[PDB]
């Protein structure tokens, strides 16, 4: 079909103008609570560790996935390998407080430790950009941090997830006119 | 279309299926599916690729061992213009309806 | 044009023909020929043995001719149809004795609204070649005029005709598109420095019968 | 909703497991999409 | 046999496919193999742009081997199918990308009932190749065998198979007409002195989507 | 009884014309299902091993049931002893993939690791053989793909087992009038 | 079904256990072995 192309309503066509048939589509998949909600690895500081999402690679799925949305909110999980006993401080902690153990504190029991936390933020939701220094993000985006003698892995998986005003998300840029890769495929 | 008031084209879009060379002219890509549209007062045309597969689900990656597009060509024609010479044809793409993305993967290294 | 600034309303047509489909913005209407459907395609010729073949009713494309302003009035493109064909329906020439089919017409002659002459498309039967006097009456077949102040795009639509319900193609042609110039191409400052003239036809209703062997 | 699949309640209540959200005093994309011109602008023939 | 002196009674069996027919006095009834009737013909994997094309559903012929009496048990001949084809379906193939059809197979093998000795035939999916002591359980897939003394005519019926819903069959071929020696061909005294067997074959529920640009 | 041997039409003739009684049949253990719903050991490579049922034996009970079928399909569980976590991708993934644990990744836990995994391939079902190549199948015929620093031992189980088209399935051919085995039984 | 013999209930959803079949728009061997001709053919004396 034609259309005013100036104007920003969307067209969506489909195969009957020419005489096909739509199918049933099933977009589970792409459903943001779902796709989101998995474990994503991210390299470890030594002891203190500040949980900020923002240090989740931006090419791995959830930090693409992330960084493809404005502002977000989600409750927490994180799969911690350490030595010693770990703790954890809410937003807006002094960072002090990580050598107390009355604010919580999981003691070692192998192989990790895996624990749910609340959003903690005085914000109503957080961003992954904020056009304050025109990089840096505020100090109070964040979800507490965590301290222990050795923090050796850290995994970051974000629940009940929700994200607001989409942005750019770029696949690879290929040199040649396709991205060629090796797929899985039974041996020789 | 982006050209002037007195800039006038007529464009063709086609869909060839793997297992042909695709076509080099309007004249063979007449067999395959397709459509013709011209500009005017509207200066926005869209069209549906349609999914035609041996399978029900395709791969979004392409392999090495590929060397000619499994899932065929988009061919996109001036088939004439009446000085329209340089002027822009923008093109964008969309979703469509029936579009399904499924089994989640984390493919890249950087 | 009776619709409403640049090509436009109700003048934007679009035409389906099988999975190929065209869309026109400065339609001036169809001219239908002769007939709005066809008459019997069953007759006593091919004892109940035609069948219709759905997957031949779809658009083919040709040039037919470059217009340019050293054309006079009474300069002509003559195109016999069925013409050559590379597709199924030329296929299917070669595979059965017998056709019948009507033809969906499309001419266009794309220049600008600053150029000014004037173009007459028509279907006529039986047409082999015209005199020079009888361009005068060329309007007494199912035709369309383009002219560029008003229009680029020309749409006839035609049943099949002729003395035998079906026909043998190899042959026989009962319909030759001619597109004629009227008043010549005029320039001026703006306009386009020639036009080029392209057919986009779909075969319509398409019956055969008779099979033939195969070359093997 | 999201990647979870028990069937059997979560032994630990809802105000322990996860924030509680407020409210003061809503899908703009799914709008958006379901919104969409799907026809066809002009006269059809054939 | 289940019938009545020569080939008879309630053994004549016509088959018509298209304007094309066949008669056997000597049938042994039709073997239906896997299902009597196709799956679902419109997936989603052709967005509903697929159509039936039914002139190609006739029969067409080859020669597949003589048997003669030095052959010994297991001698086959193989025949993958779709095989080259010169009329109307074979035109397809090279029209449309994607196709699916089943097959309706005759095998015949005419010498007279003086002659003694036995052929298994049968229609295999996905076989390039098979080893000798898996002839022994050729019988698992949809057969029917010819016996001078009872029969000349073999017929199996099979829908369209695989693990796609269309298929292009310029890289693969599912189904394969195997025809196998199960005792050898005797003569004796009044016995034709060696049978040459032919198969008249017709594609069934022809499908095609996806049409091909031409080469011109 | 006699009949027309040249149709295909079965004949099951019974015990009862010459005066017998036919008795009564339970038939699980050849219930397609049931049968092919059991562990069996495939040979692994060292680390990425593609998840292809053609890979069990020919011999085996499974792999000799599952090559009388033409095509097949069956969601699938594997039981895998591995150094380091072990990562699975679906059909379809860059072998890439495999590296990045947000995919489904099992950290090591003794003595192995048992996954329940769904059918991910583009088809409707897999064929054992398939008239291409006219040996290889096509390379979408897989389960996905694992690889964990060292694989060392891998079982393949096929669940919700379905089967099409039966085809040939061979006992040993013996030199003597009958195959004669040791037999299990009470000692000397 | 199958080699599976548990009373109690999975603790996941059958969404996560399985993949979900799905259906467009049945055993053959069944049906071929049930139609298997058991009688006799001619007469039958005694």
């Amino acid at each position: 079909t034609t259309s005013a192309g100036e104007s920003a309503d969307p067209v969506t066509t489909t195969v009957e103008n020419y005489g096909g048939e739509t199918q049933i589509q099933r977009r589970q998949h792409t459903d943001v609570s779902f796709i989101m909600d998995r474990f994503v690895k991210v390299t470890p500081q030594n002891q203190i560790n500040i949980l900020d999402l923002m240090q989740v690679p931006s090419h791995t799925l959830v930090g693409a996935l992330l960084r493809a949305s404005t502002y977000y909110f989600s409750d927490l999980e994180i799969a911690v390998k350490h030595e010693g006993d770990l703790t954890w401080v809410p937003n807006g902690a002094p960072e002090k407080a990580l050598d107390n153990t009355t604010n919580p504190t999981a003691y070692h029991k192998a192989p990790l430790t895996r624990l749910a936390l609340p959003y903690t933020a005085p914000h109503r939701v957080l961003a992954t950009v904020y056009n304050g220094e025109c990089r840096t993000l505020p100090t109070s985006f964040n979800y507490g941090a965590i301290k222990a003698t050795r923090v050796t892995e850290l995994l970051y998986r974000m629940k009940r997830a929700e994200t607001y005003c989409p942005r750019p998300l770029l696949a690879i840029h290929p040199t040649e006119a396709r991205h060629k890769q090796k797929i899985v495929a039974p041996v020789k | 279309f982006t050209g002037p008031t007195d800039a006038k084209a007529r464009y063709m879009v086609a869909y060839a299926p793997p297992g042909m060379e695709p076509p080099k002219t309007p004249e063979a890509a007449a067999h395959c599916i397709h459509a013709e549209w011209d500009t005017g007062l509207n200066s926005k045309f869209t069209f549906s690729i349609p999914y035609l597969s041996a399978a029900d689900y395709t791969y979004t990656a392409s392999d090495v061992a590929e060397t000619t597009n499994v899932q065929g060509w988009v061919c996109l024609f001036q088939i004439t213009h009446g000085k329209a010479d340089g002027d822009a044809l923008v093109v964008l793409a969309s979703a469509g309806k029936d579009f399904e993305l499924r089994l989640p993967v984390d493919a890249r290294a950087e | 044009d009776k619709k409403t600034t640049t090509l436009l309303e109700d003048r934007i047509l679009t035409t389906r023909n099988g999975h190929t489909t065209s869309t026109t913005q400065s339609s001036v209407g169809v001219t239908y020929g002769y007939a709005t459907a066809e008459d019997f395609v069953s007759g006593p010729n091919t004892s109940g043995l035609e069948t219709r073949v759905v997957q031949a009713e779809r658009f083919f494309k040709t040039h037919l001719f470059d217009w340019v302003t050293s054309d006079s009035f009474g300069r002509c493109h003559l195109l016999e149809l069925p013409t050559d064909h590379k597709g199924v329906y030329g296929s299917l020439t070669d595979s059965y004795a017998y056709m019948r089919n009507g033809w969906d017409v499309e001419v266009t002659a794309v220049g600008n609204q600053f150029n000014g002459g004037c173009l007459l498309v028509a279907m006529v039967p039986e047409l082999c070649s015209i005199q020079k006097r009888e361009l005068y009456q060329l309007t007494l077949f199912p035709h369309q005029f383009i002219n560029p102040r008003t229009n680029m795009t020309a749409h006839i639509t035609v049943p099949f005709v002729g003395v035998n319900r079906y026909d043998q193609y190899k042959v026989h042609k009962p319909w030759t598109l001619v597109v004629m110039v009227v008043a010549p191409l005029t320039v001026n400052t703006e306009g386009a420095p020639q036009i080029k003239v392209y057919a986009n036809i779909a075969p319509t209703n398409v019956h055969v019968a008779g099979e033939f062997p195969s070359k093997e | 909703s999201g990647n979870t699949g028990s069937i059997i309640n979560n032994y630990y209540m809802q105000q322990y497991q996860n924030s509680m959200d407020t409210q003061l005093g809503n899908d703009w994309f799914s709008k958006l999409a379901s919104s969409a011109f799907s026809g066809l602008f002009g006269a059809l023939l054939a």
